[PDB]
């Protein structure tokens, strides 16, 4: 078991950290049918998403999509300063395994 | 009511935001005291002894930056909301307020994020014209209060044991045990005036922070 | 997959997108039968709603239906400035299909 | 569609607004047998409930009342103005369908 | 229908109203098997369980249980004070059963 | 039943009790498979997990995994200081059974 996200990370393929050091600079959330995702940017211009929950997903996955969407949504409004993202490099924009919060 | 306060501070926003609002030098229990931070002398505003100081008009806030925070080619006016956390220096400290002319308005404990409506920069000692607006700010909240009426004060005054003001009214029916073991009444009840006040601060900001709970959904 | 709301309200029929820039001004919420619903207003006077779930709706958009609302409050309640709301055009008032806040 | 608390109000039998621009004075919740349900008050006196689920309600209902509940917690935590509430008044005391909040 | 917590107290055996009229002084929770519990206690002693849910709750009350340790850890957080609790006497530490919040 | 955390956690053979009275550090939660968990450090470098899910944990427990991670997340983003944490101290990072929150 992971005593951190960087470690996290490394036990997945097609992954990557970003450390961003920063508060999250916009969030957006869709329910249209089949985009129901959300994406959030740095000032940087760097964009990720929380993936639609589809095949590619297991079921113990699916309450953590949803509490990492409310995760992304609570830091954005109170400013927190995100520590880094592990993230699927294999999508476009880059799809979020992993938050971590520090600062 | 929206009525605002104006402070010149070095410290910026980034800064401002960790620390969670402008804090006092000696937060880093401190020493509240008001008459004490009234009559202190050097690179910031008015600031010790448990409060911050502010103006009651952003020309009169920028005055002050240029007397002492010349020489800084960055500096920061932040707008203040007011609330019952500031005192006017002058309706407390009565005839004893050393500087009655600057009119300042203090902030017991500090001035939280969330007071803090925005934020102007100060280049190179010219005030730059476009007001940038804090995230952390609740106006509704806000706009609600105003700044604490000299009766909760005049008890928090701080004057020594000795001073003839605790003989004197408005103080006389206000003058903590001691008072007229006294610097240790004032600071107790410094300090519970802040803790009572930061509760109500940290239910209004924590409990927004909490609207997002959806108990069906789980 | 989209990265900005604007992108994503493309690539629906009937929508449209409001730039708002501003904070919420009214929030209603009902609980009555046939109505299970929010509706929100700025200052301007437009007027939004997050639809009551029926057939227009995929399973999938439940859940995204319900996190909408829970945004909408603690937008509200924390003064958050919208950016922009995609809309479907074609109901009254205009309901809402994605939100994007920034800053 | 209803576009604000009143029309929707008008929907119903049994119904009426109040108009109470002022914060919740109290809010008062239970989880004993039968009354698991919400009081609210305000400085007025008027005092409103949040109905125990039952066979009155039609099951897209359920989680309405579990969101009305939420709601009105977190409005008497951040004393969030109340503008309207619509009610039903065939209960004593009368019973929330909608809730406005505004200024 | 009662119309504030004393007057629900009062329907039920084996209960009495506390009068705190403070904020929570601590609060605990746990998952630990056969304890999934909440416990408060207010700063000269006095101490307060929402129980583990059990034969002793009917359906209604599961889920009423869940928003009560909710709304225990808002309290706590924010500072909220608490005016009355009813209780169930006949556990200890006394079971919560409702709780009021003013002003 | 037991009265506060430190009784609770002498119920369990395979817990330790930690006293850190302390704000969180460092939050971090995942959604990758196998790996939905949480971790949480304190600035003594002391870290703790939530664990994902498993065969050693009973029915009862699931819903308490979940308002751990919720509780955690909020205290982070509140500075609450922790007081104590009762942790299985045969995992590594120990993993979080119950907390206590006091000033
Ligand atoms: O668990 C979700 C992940 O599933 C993988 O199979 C995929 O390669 C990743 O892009 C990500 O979608
Ligand atoms: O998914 C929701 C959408 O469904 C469409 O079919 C409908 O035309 C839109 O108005 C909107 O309701
Ligand atoms: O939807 C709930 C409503 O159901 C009605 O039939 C009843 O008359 C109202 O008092 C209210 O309980
Ligand atoms: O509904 C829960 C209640 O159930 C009663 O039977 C019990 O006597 C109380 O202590 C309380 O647990
Ligand atoms: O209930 C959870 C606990 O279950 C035990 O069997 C296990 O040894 C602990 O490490 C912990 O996982
Ligand atoms: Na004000």
């Amino acid at each position: 078991t992971p005593q951190n996200i960087t470690d996290l990370c490394a036990e997945y393929h097609n992954t990557q950290i970003h450390t961003l050091n920063d508060k999250i600079f916009s969030y957006t959330e869709s329910l249209a049918g089949k985009r129901e995702m959300a994406i959030i940017t740095f000032k940087n211009g760097a964009t990720f998403q929380v993936e639609v929950p589809g095949s590619q997903h297991i079921d113990s996955q699916k309450k953590a999509i949803e509490r990492m969407k409310d995760t992304l949504r609570i830091a954005y409004l109170t400013e927190a300063k995100v520590e880094k993202l592990c993230v699927w490099n294999n999508k476009t924009p880059h799809a979020i395994a992993a938050i971590s919060m520090a600062n | 009511n929206d009525d605002k306060l104006y402070r010149a501070d070095s410290r910026p926003p980034d800064e401002i935001k960790q620390s969670g609002g402008l804090m006092p030098r000696g937060q880093s229990q401190m020493n509240i005291n008001l008459y004490d931070h009234a009559r202190g002398t050097t690179g910031f505003v008015r600031h010790d002894d448990g409060y911050v100081s502010t103006s009651i008009s952003l020309r009169s806030a920028h005055l002050v930056g240029q007397t002492i925070l010349s020489g800084h080619s960055t500096y920061y006016i932040y707008v203040i909301a007011t609330a019952p956390n500031m005192f006017n220096v002058n309706d407390v400290l009565g005839a004893y307020s050393p500087h009655p002319d600057e009119q300042e308005v203090s902030a017991l404990g500090g001035i939280p994020y969330s007071q803090i409506y925005g934020w102007y920069r100060v280049h190179f000692g010219v005030l730059d014209e476009q007001l940038h607006r804090n995230r952390g700010y609740r106006d509704r909240y806000y706009s609600n209060l105003d700044i604490a009426p000299a009766a909760d004060g005049y008890g928090l005054a701080g004057f020594p044991p000795e001073h003839r003001a605790w003989r004197e009214e408005p103080w006389i029916h206000h003058a903590p045990p001691g008072c007229g073991t006294c610097d240790e009444k004032t600071q107790s009840l410094g300090v519970k005036f802040l803790d009572e006040y930061q509760s109500k601060v940290k239910r209004q900001i924590f409990s927004g922070y909490q609207s997002d709970i959806d108990t069906h959904n789980r």
